[PDB]
């Protein structure tokens, strides 16, 4: 009953996170970095993460060929919430989706090619992989590893 | 606060609908205008080509207003490949 | 007081539109079963109380090494008890109940029209190509009719 | 029903995490390991699959023990 | 030396021509055969589906020979989505 | 003695075909003057008989640059029973091109167009390319040789 | 006729060479100028950013001339993404 | 004299068009006789240095996999002539299609840009140099050079 609804809530959370973290855009955002990962980012109660993501491809004729949006994840009162902005450059409150309840912790790690590390300060390239770990009050720790698009920016 | 937020969201919806119509046939980009009913309200849209200083991209503005005379609630510029 | 509930409603709608933008702008030229179709559009599809729609969509690009380049997922929309719900499947060919998202309450109707190059029509039975554009209209209890028009990718399938 | 659906969801998550690690550097060998997820140890296995000269294939399979049949097997392809 | 070189080159042209004809409509990929006149010679071509270790790609060989019995001068393999 | 002349002729033929593959496999859905996708007419390019002209993909530009590809323009013609290939850097061009003499002893250049059911002898559709093109050369020594090329999909509005 | 055609073709080679160097590192689009010897002649090149009305494309001109004062033999304009 | 000098220029334009077609389309794809760029004395039986690399030949029709058809080309000097050699397949057992491109070329030289400077050799087998300079010393004109940019990316 509750357990099935809880499983379904988790399923939805994961689909959403897949949609965002598998579409990280190699594009710097302001406050400027490729990946923002810091205590109280987005008014998170703990860690917050923010990045640009591929929104959709535009129709054939249109330039640019795709529209980049900006998304973030934070914990607010032990809920995982996802924040959405139409524009990577934004003056603004984002569109908040409460994604998953009973999330104590959000942790993200970064693969630097040889090992997992805890911060990402390189603003010219993405880490080759990102690991998003959630600690749930019921199920405990679950994690997802995602690959990033290859490429470098210039200084 | 909510009345203004409504206007902004719904006028943006109309702007998107009219950008899409221009994009179906963007070789035929010209000044045009009309009306769309959305959320109970008549909205007045205008498509306007934008002069460019290059041969690669054409630009147009889609603006949406509450009357035929009014300043727009929303204006959005888009770009189309001239030689797609 | 009540201005809080109106803000929450507009916030709900913004969320719904973002989701629909994500889906309808990324429609894929990929037939799905249920005899296959490009776009499924019928009364009571997916157990809708009225109309339902189902289609393949671009879910994401796979990392450069990987073939195929695009991962195609499958999504649909239906009304259940005046709720717009979005249904999602990881694979376009699925035995599997879908992941249901309650997207928008107080939606009476879902109506979709297809641009066939000269008119907007009420069904799509061309299995070889998508319509050039799709108009998705919702009838909300409070706001009435609102509509979004989306362009599809160009391309033909072989017969 | 819910306990089976849990196993399915959590093994699929480990399958995805391990495919990702294969894809990081696919130029591809038989390997295996253990991932702790949702309080359970999952036993994964990466296996090359024979193929044409253009694509490499691997299966990722995840089981509840080293002796057990897999709960899930996913196949992926990589460009040569 | 030039006699062989001519055969190689002209059989290869027929292979390319018949590959292009398969590529035009490869959903109806079937075993087929026929004849092409090129450089004053009749070439005997054959299209053969090839099994593939996956659902994503289909393969075919196009082979071109001097007679209906002969071993091919040229065999080319191609893949379709 | 003139095993050498036969070999030279074979090599010449080979060079012509690599060059033609290069052009005909890279036809671009882009209209040219003097507005067609594909020009196929008598005395085109001052050919003695038929001439053919089209836009082609010249190369991809480096990552940073827009547009991502440079489109060039090419033509084939017969002058004094020799096949010549003409090249222009720019599809829209004010006059004469870079001329490559490609193959001697060509009696006839013919091109045919596959409209999806059969082969026809002209292409007047200004919005779409034909699914396939067949280029037929009649050599005085070897006779008729032909190459079939597929075009990119898509139409212009 | 031939002297003229030499200058056109060789200035054009230098234009392409210098556009290539700009394209290597185009975020750093600033005015520059220099010299390139090609076919025995010193050519004077100039790179000039070109004002734009849109936010998507940056533009620049490469011009090549026979002296540092002379009007250019060739000017080529190129566009770069942001 | 006008006729002959006009013919020489047209020969050079032809050479340049062909070289542009090759060097602007270098493929990040290793070849044998593995390297990305081969650059060595007597390569392809050159009188001096020879250069060889994989290049994009053409895009295949949209149904076909792979989307790109990769060919292999090389350049050498044979008896003060620049020759272009061409192979349909990048992995070839031996003789390529030879085109005599430009007469009275005394030297072919190739330099490689490493992001900071031009250098004389390229022994990185996993990445291309960001730029390549092809330098021809013509007997009449002296040195002419074209710089080309390569595609970004690394192999493993
Ligand atoms: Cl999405
Ligand atoms: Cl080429
Ligand atoms: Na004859
Ligand atoms: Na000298």
């Amino acid at each position: 009953q509750e357990r099935t609804a809880r499983l379904n809530e988790l399923q939805r959370a994961l689909v959403m996170m897949d949609s965002d973290f598998r579409q990280i855009a190699l594009r710097q955002t302001r406050t400027k970095k490729l990946l923002h990962w810091a205590d109280y980012l987005l008014d998170s109660d703990n860690k917050g993460i923010m990045f640009a993501r591929l929104g959709w491809h535009n129709p054939q004729q249109q330039f640019p060929r795709g529209e980049v949006t900006k998304v973030g994840y934070r914990i607010k009162d032990e809920r995982l919430e996802r924040v959405w902005w139409r524009y990577p450059d934004t003056p603004q409150e984002g569109v908040v989706t409460p994604l998953l309840s009973d999330v104590e912790e959000l942790n993200v790690r970064f693969y630097d090619g040889k090992q997992w590390i805890n911060e990402w300060s390189n603003e010219l390239t993405l880490p080759a992989a990102i690991s998003v770990e959630l600690t749930l009050k019921d199920y405990g720790k679950i994690a997802r590893t995602y690959l990033t698009p290859e490429g470098n920016l210039q200084k | 606060t909510v009345g203004y937020l409504e206007q902004k969201m719904f006028a943006a919806m109309v702007a998107d609908n009219q950008m899409a119509m221009v994009m179906l046939n963007p070789k035929n980009l010209k000044a045009s205008n009309g009306e769309e009913e959305l959320a109970g309200q008549t909205w007045y849209w205008k498509v306007a080509p934008v002069a460019t200083t290059q041969p690669l991209l054409k630009a147009f503005d889609v603006s949406v207003a509450a009357t035929t005379q009014a300043s727009p609630i929303i204006t959005v510029r888009s770009y189309v490949a001239s030689e797609n």
